[PDB]
């Protein structure tokens, strides 16, 4: 049941954590002692399953019938018995090169007294180097057993418990019917569900529990359980299904208790329901979606290239903030992590991008921007500054995406690659000409030249000095600063500016397939354009690589070996479903697309059509409307169509269990034929009746 | 002139189209609402709409007798542009399927044509599918054909009759007098070829009812590229592209973009829909307008102006259209008028019995001697009983002595 | 009615579908923001429930007309015209009320087997001075000659009377006989 | 034509109904976000 | 064309930097020695 | 033959790229040139007879 909200009477999509539809899942069996007597178990001790995202358990069930007693062979009325399990976060082996050891802190749960109350002790199990106990050269599996009237006291035997957090006890009343159990792991705790809450009256699981366990449990075993006592009692089998994240359409019934559900990817018709959030549906051709189209795979190529020249950032001598300099990279692999590992990064200011996509990416070019600058005056170079230098220095092109990074590097690094700051530095605190006016920076622009060598010329500060240049007099100020911390330290500027476009993408991240993924949709990310779509193999400028559509949808790829990739969206063929309400009964039309072509895509279809395609062939037929699946050809005709298929074409529901491909027939009118003669021949009734139109 | 009776059904994949199959933006989709189950429940449902209506259309068009050797056994009225005949449409029919910049999708294997090698083409990219007609079209065509072989039915109260006797029965009743139509029927024809090939030459860009038929595929065409060139823009984003948001921004900002990115889609969608509703309003008053138009002009002959055409209504000829029904209406037009004068109703001094004219006029040939002629040609007959009646004497009746005609003496 | 209430409990983006708790979470400055987004999704749906009630006023105006002459045509009078007045041939209609609209039970006369037969446009002597034409049917034959008339609807030959028969203008095309001349011809 | 006319004067949300003001008033990151939310509202006037 | 996207069989709007119709620009012509010393040129 | 300036430097434009089939301008060039030009001038020459 879906936490935190609580619906009525109403029908909704949940996007929880589900089992798929006809899911088997894992049926363990326990057993009894023989007839000294020994126990008898099923290698239930060996198996560390993964969590993935939790699993469910289906508690009893299959009882109050004549089962079958494991050992030798006998019939004894079957019991709802407990499962034990063993959850934990890291697996390995045991000394007999025997898995089923979890090291580290272990979430175990298991049942007290004949269960009547559930112990789920969480702590670290060490093994009791003994003889056939766990730890030892000689052993074969742990065993809980427990007479007929504890089993932490069993556990005490095999493993020696130390350093244990707690242990909740949960008390449950004894009964016989079905009982559902479900884990599920969030960032609060390992939250705990069953079926017993709000009474016991329903299937639905609500949560009661919340262990405090912080770090994730990905293995689970269970306990291989056998009760000291052949014909005298038998246990249920409980079966564990894994949760998967996906898609029901639910139903609440008066008292907000889930009463049905939908498995949106599993058959056609649930493609059919889901797509359209309805339970009960009427007869018609319809148009679905696909809810098991999501990708199963990926793919990442880019262009190898030579390394950018990013060295050239430390080297030389800090320039000043009216002097910066510019660099731009281009055709060249950029590694970022040269940049990032010798300074101690403690600001960014970025717009359209991150600093986390900065190292990933590719761009057309790459420009930086870099100059010494004290982190006191950082404010200066914020977006909407009214100080002198946003306005005589610097000011920033916000039109494409950026990232300013204010960055200090320590002496003794600095001091390895000879970065040095020991000239004056200073800005251009006024640029006014001739008139009185000052002369405003462009975005993306250098200081101007003649304020700029009139300032670099002086070497003492001073406001309305009056430079000369060549011809107009301009009148200049002077103001310095420094960038030296007075521990040692240097602090920088950088501001990158990344360039995106649709063009071949060179400049691409440094890093030290495609016909096993044919047919499925996979993530691609092929020279920095992302997206997702299935493959084919299609017939061939392959230097343009992507061939474009009219509307800029990409319809094709040329590889680098010279082999020609046919891309498609995941949700491309056309899926209407043809349900019938009377029969119940559904089929399957791809319309506008030749039979061949679902043939190899069967993973993107839905969860029952993929196993009708993938064994054998045969069931699809090729229409003038599509190619059907679920109908036969039958050569009738008919006059009216409660289900129109399309061009003249029927379909006539069941009364195998296939959809009959009718075609419509033009009921001819009663044929008269002209005169030569004077006579004309007429036609007159003889008998009538009468009928109703409303 | 031209009627469009039908839409173009098509049905979106609403999450495809707003989302890209992406789970981050079908989880931020989620909390506008059920949007993609109720734009689809919109869709069917005007689809549903338009196929009753296609079927109530053919089912008021179907006619229960006709003669499908009428259009071909025919006198000089050259009719082989209504003929039928592989293919079971006409000559016009085919004219106007042909003359027009229609694109036709591939309804058997058009993807393996626009893939793996246009808005036949980019409902594939663009998660959306134009449905194929309810009808095929062989079995339109032969509703057609049905119809114009039913067209020479008697007018009066089934019976088959030629061609050349129908338009005779019509052209009577229009008031043109018996033995006109006796002594003009080469001319008649003739006549008759000479429009019908007028008509047939000119199909080009100066008549403005088959441009209707242009602008009907226009209007449809700009729709589903107006509906597809919405994946392209970005609405402010920093791409149209949801993977590019995905890859380039981080958390936070995502859900920004990417609903600016659901806002704009969802704004296509409402006014794809809302359009398509508009569409289907007028949809249903031109197929009401169709069916008054086929059982008026083509099943009888109208007594009103303006409807069935303008000029005075003799014969309606209905053709099928790429999205409608075309029809070809033959009018009587006069070209020269004579002045004439005439009395309401002639008789004797006595007043005893007075008659009118029946389809005519009572004009004067000279001083006296009345004479009878047809309401839309002129010919002097002598008066007759078939061509008067007795009506109540009147006040203004004019009174005459020297010459009575049989029907007064 | 569903569209229009089941859009109150939409978020449009915001933290929450309330303007309380918006209120109460968010500052001064965010609280704009976020309730303006949920005010563009209320105005959106506002002004789609009316464009919709526009539309839907249009058909409504438009099959009005249609039931005043449905109503005109069918219930006070029958109707001439086929397919109108429901399908077959028109005989009597009735108008009840409807939830939303007018319900119409329109009954239509149906035939269902046929008897081929020849007839004529006229009928007249070898004179060919007076002739006559059949009144709502058609002049059938029983064999060599005595023409005599049917109904147009229904099979019963009867002998051809003056109140069936109008007196037309002589045709070409009009048969001729002096056999067994009905009296309207005698 | 009240309804076409009289919606240019509305913000929509921005600092004002003036791009103008917009233009001066704000940075080019705000620029861009404000003058955005009233073209929104100019776009939805004359679909209406 | 513009750099940075490709179009192809598309009518699009498109805004960068164009010459205004019917600008006769500026006309420069060269010559050779005048008349094979002293080369001939214009300002 | 046709010259701009941007932000990550000069670029220089000229109809003879892709086979020289049209009379299209294509990018051949970016100098690395981050000053802002601001005039520019024809230098006069003459060839030898
Ligand atoms: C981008 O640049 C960074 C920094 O220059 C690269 O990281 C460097 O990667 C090398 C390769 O593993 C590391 O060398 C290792 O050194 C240890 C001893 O220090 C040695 O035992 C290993 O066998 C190996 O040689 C190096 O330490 C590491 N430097 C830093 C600062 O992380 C990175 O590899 C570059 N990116 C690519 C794609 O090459
Ligand atoms: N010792 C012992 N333990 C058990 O748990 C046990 N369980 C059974 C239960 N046997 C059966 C037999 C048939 C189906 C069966 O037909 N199930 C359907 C699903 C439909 C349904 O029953 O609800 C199936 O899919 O197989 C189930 C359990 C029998 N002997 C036992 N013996
Ligand atoms: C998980 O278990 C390992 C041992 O299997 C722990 O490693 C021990 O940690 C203690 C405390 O720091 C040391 O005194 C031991 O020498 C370590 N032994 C080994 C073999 O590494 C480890 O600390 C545990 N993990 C956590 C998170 O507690
Ligand atoms: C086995 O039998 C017991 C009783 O004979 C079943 O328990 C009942 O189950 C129904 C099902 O809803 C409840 O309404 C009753 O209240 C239960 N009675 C008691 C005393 O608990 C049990 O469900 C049966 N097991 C199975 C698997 O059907
Ligand atoms: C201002 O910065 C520029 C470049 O950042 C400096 O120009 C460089 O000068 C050195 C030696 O003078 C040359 O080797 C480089 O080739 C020059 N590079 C460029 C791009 O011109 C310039 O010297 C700096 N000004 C001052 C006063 O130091
Ligand atoms: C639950 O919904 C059904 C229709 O689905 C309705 O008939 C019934 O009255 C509802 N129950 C309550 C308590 O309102
Ligand atoms: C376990 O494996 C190790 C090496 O893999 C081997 O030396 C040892 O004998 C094995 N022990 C057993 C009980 O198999
Ligand atoms: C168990 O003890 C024996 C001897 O007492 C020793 O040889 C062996 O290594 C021990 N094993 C472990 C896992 O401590
Ligand atoms: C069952 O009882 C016997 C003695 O009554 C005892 O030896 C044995 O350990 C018990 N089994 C358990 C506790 O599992
Ligand atoms: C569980 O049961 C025991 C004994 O019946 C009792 O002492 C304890 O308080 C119970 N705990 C809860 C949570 O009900
Ligand atoms: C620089 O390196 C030296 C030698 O390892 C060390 O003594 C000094 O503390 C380092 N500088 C800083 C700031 O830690
Ligand atoms: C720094 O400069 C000195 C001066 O000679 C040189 O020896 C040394 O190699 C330089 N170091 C680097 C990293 O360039
Ligand atoms: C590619 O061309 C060859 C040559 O005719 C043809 O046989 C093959 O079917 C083509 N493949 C595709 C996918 O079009
Ligand atoms: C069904 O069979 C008939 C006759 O056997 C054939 O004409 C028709 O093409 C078939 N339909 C399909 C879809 O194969
Ligand atoms: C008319 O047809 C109906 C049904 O075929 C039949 O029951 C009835 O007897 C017929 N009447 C005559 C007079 O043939
Ligand atoms: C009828 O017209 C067509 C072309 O309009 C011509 O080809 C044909 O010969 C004509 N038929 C007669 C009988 O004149
Ligand atoms: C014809 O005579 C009658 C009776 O004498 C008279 O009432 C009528 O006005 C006359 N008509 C004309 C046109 O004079
Ligand atoms: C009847 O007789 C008249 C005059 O003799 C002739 O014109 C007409 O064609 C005849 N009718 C038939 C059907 O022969
Ligand atoms: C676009 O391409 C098609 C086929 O390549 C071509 O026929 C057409 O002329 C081109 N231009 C336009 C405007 O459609």
């Amino acid at each position: 049941y879906p936490v935190g909200r609580t619906y009525a009477n109403i029908t909704i999509m949940l996007s929880g954590l589900f089992p798929h539809q006809a899911d088997k899942g894992k049926q363990y069996i326990y057993s009894m002692y023989h007839m000294v007597n020994d126990p008898f178990i099923s290698n239930y001790s060996y198996y560390t399953e993964p969590f993935d995202n939790g699993f469910v358990v289906r508690i009893g069930a299959n009882s109050n019938i004549t089962g079958s007693s494991v050992v030798g062979s006998a019939n004894a009325t079957v019991k709802k018995i407990y499962p034990a399990l063993m959850l934990g976060s890291v697996v390995g082996k045991f000394p007999s090169n025997k898995t089923g050891r979890y090291f580290n802190h272990t979430l175990v749960i298991l049942p007290e007294k004949c269960g009547t109350q559930i112990t789920a002790l969480y702590c670290v199990l060490q093994p009791k180097n003994q003889t056939n106990c766990t730890g030892h050269t000689t052993y074969t599996s742990y065993v809980l057993v427990e007479n007929k009237t504890n089993l932490k006291q069993s556990l005490q035997t095999w493993f020696d418990l130390k350093d244990c957090l707690f242990e909740k006890k949960y008390n449950v009343s004894a009964d016989e019917r079905e009982e559902w159990f479900g884990i599920t792991q969030d960032q609060q705790g390992v939250h705990l569900y069953t079926s017993r809450k709000n009474g016991f009256k329903s299937n639905n699981m609500f949560l009661f529990a919340t262990l405090p366990i912080y770090e994730r449990l990905r293995y689970y075993t269970v306990m291989p359980r056998s009760i000291k006592t052949n014909d005298h009692m038998a246990w249920s089998a409980f079966y564990i299904y894994q949760l998967h994240k996906l898609n029901y359409l639910v139903e609440f019934d008066v008292e907000g208790y889930i009463v049905r559900a939908s498995d949106c990817g599993a058959n056609d018709y649930t493609q059919l329901q889901c797509s359209y959030g309805q339970f009960d549906m009427n007869s018609g051709v319809y148009s679905a979606s696909y809810f098991n189209a999501q990708p199963r795979g990926y793919y990442y190529v880019a262009n190898e290239l030579e390394e950018c020249a990013l060295d050239v950032l430390f080297k030389n001598i800090a320039p000043q903030i009216a002097n910066y300099s510019r660099r731009v990279f281009t055709n060249c692999n950029y590694n970022l992590t040269k940049l990032l590992s010798l300074v101690e990064v403690d600001e960014f200011v970025c717009d359209k991008t991150t600093p986390e996509s900065l190292a990933t990416g590719c761009y057309s070019s790459l420009v930086v921007d870099w100059f010494a600058l004290p982190l006191s005056m950082k404010s200066t170079l914020a977006i909407g500054s009214a100080e002198a230098i946003s306005m005589f220095n610097y000011n920033q092109d916000y039109s494409n995406p950026t990232c300013r990074i204010h960055a200090t590097i320590n002496s003794n690094v600095s001091s390895s690659l000879n970065f040095t700051a020991n000239n004056n530095y200073a800005y251009i605190s006024r640029c006014q000409g001739t008139d009185g006016k000052p002369i405003l920076l462009q975005k993306g622009q250098l200081p101007n030249i003649a304020c700029r060598s009139g300032v670099l010329g002086l070497s003492n500060d001073v406001d309305y000095f009056g430079y000369n240049f060549n011809g107009r007099i301009f009148y200049i100020g002077r103001k310095s600063y420094t960038p030296r911390t007075s521990e040692g330290s240097i602090q920088m500027v950088y501001v990158i500016t990344a360039n995106y476009a649709e063009g071949p993408n060179n400049v691409c991240p440094l890093k030290d397939n495609l016909d096993s993924l044919l047919g499925q949709c996979i993530d691609y990310d092929i020279n920095g354009v992302v997206g997702q779509g299935v493959f084919q193999k299609c017939n061939s400028i392959p230097s343009q690589v992507f061939v474009y559509d009219s509307f800029h949808n990409i319809i094709g790829y040329h590889s680098k070996n010279g082999t020609y990739y046919c891309m498609a969206p995941c949700v491309s063929v056309p899926v209407s479903v043809i349900y019938d309400k009377s029969s119940n009964s559904h089929a399957t039309l791809y319309g506008s697309v030749a039979c061949d072509h679902i043939k190899m895509i069967p993973s993107v279809l839905s969860r029952e059509t993929a196993t009708k395609l993938r064994a054998s062939d045969n069931g699809l037929l090729q229409t003038a409307v599509g190619c059907v699946i679920g109908f036969h050809n039958t050569s009738d005709t008919v006059e009216d169509c409660n289900l129109p298929l399309g061009q003249s074409l029927c379909a006539k529901p069941p009364s195998n269990n296939t959809f009959g491909l009718a075609v419509m027939k033009y009921e001819n009118p009663l044929k008269v034929e002209v005169l030569n003669s004077s006579e004309f021949e007429i036609s007159v009734p003889t008998n009538f009746s009468f009928r109703v139109t409303e | 002139e031209f009627i469009e009776t039908s839409i173009q059904k098509v049905t979106v994949d609403c999450k495809q189209y707003v989302c890209n199959g992406f789970e981050r933006c079908e989880q931020l989709l989620e909390q506008y609402g059920q949007f993609c189950a109720k734009i689809n429940q919109a869709l069917h449902g005007v689809n549903l709409r338009q196929d009753d209506a296609t079927k109530s259309l053919f089912e008021s068009i179907r006619v229960p007798q006709s003669a499908p050797l009428m259009a071909s056994l025919s006198g000089d009225y050259n009719l082989s542009l209504f003929e039928t005949p592989g293919n079971y449409r006409s000559a016009l029919e085919d004219l106007l399927f042909d003359k027009v910049t229609l694109s036709v999708p591939g309804y058997m294997k058009g993807y393996d044509e626009c893939m793996k090698k246009d808005l036949i083409c980019a409902q594939y990219v663009a998660g959306y599918k134009v449905l194929p007609p309810l009808y095929d079209s062989n079995m339109e065509a032969m509703y057609t054909a049905s119809l114009t072989g039913s067209i020479a039915g008697a007018l009066w109260t089934a019976a088959s009759l030629p061609f050349a006797q129908s338009i005779y029965y019509r052209m009577n009743g229009i008031g043109i007098t018996q033995n006109v139509l006796m002594e003009n029927q080469k001319l008649i024809a003739n006549k008759f070829n000479q429009a019908l090939g007028a008509m047939q030459t000119g199909f080009t860009t100066t008549n403005q009812a088959f441009q209707k038929v242009q602008d009907a595929v226009n209007a449809n065409a700009q729709a589903l590229s107006k509906l597809a060139s919405e994946l392209s823009n970005t609405f402010g984003a920093i791409s149209a592209s949801i993977g590019d948001i995905l890859k380039r921004l981080d958390t936070l900002e995502q859900e920004v973009q990417i609903d600016r990115l659901i806002n704009g889609r969802l704004t296509s969608l409402n006014a794809f829909v809302s359009q398509q509703l508009v569409r289907s309003e007028a949809a249903a008053r031109s197929s009401q307008l169709v069916k008054d138009k086929v059982n008026e002009c083509v099943k009888s002959q109208s007594s009103r102006n303006g409807f069935c055409g303008q000029g005075t209504h003799i014969v309606s000829f209905a053709v099928n259209a790429p999205n409608g029904f075309y029809f070809v209406h033959v009018g009587y037009h006069p070209t020269d008028y004579v002045n004439q004068t005439s009395a309401y109703g002639l008789c004797d001094s006595s007043n005893t019995k007075c008659i009118a004219a029946k389809n005519g006029y009572f004009i004067k040939n000279g001083s006296d001697d009345w004479m009878f002629t047809g309401s839309s040609y002129y010919q002097p007959e002598p008066i007759t009983n078939f061509n008067s009646r007795s009506v109540e004497p009147e006040v203004t009746f004019q009174n005459l002595t020297n010459n009575l005609p049989p029907p007064l003496s």
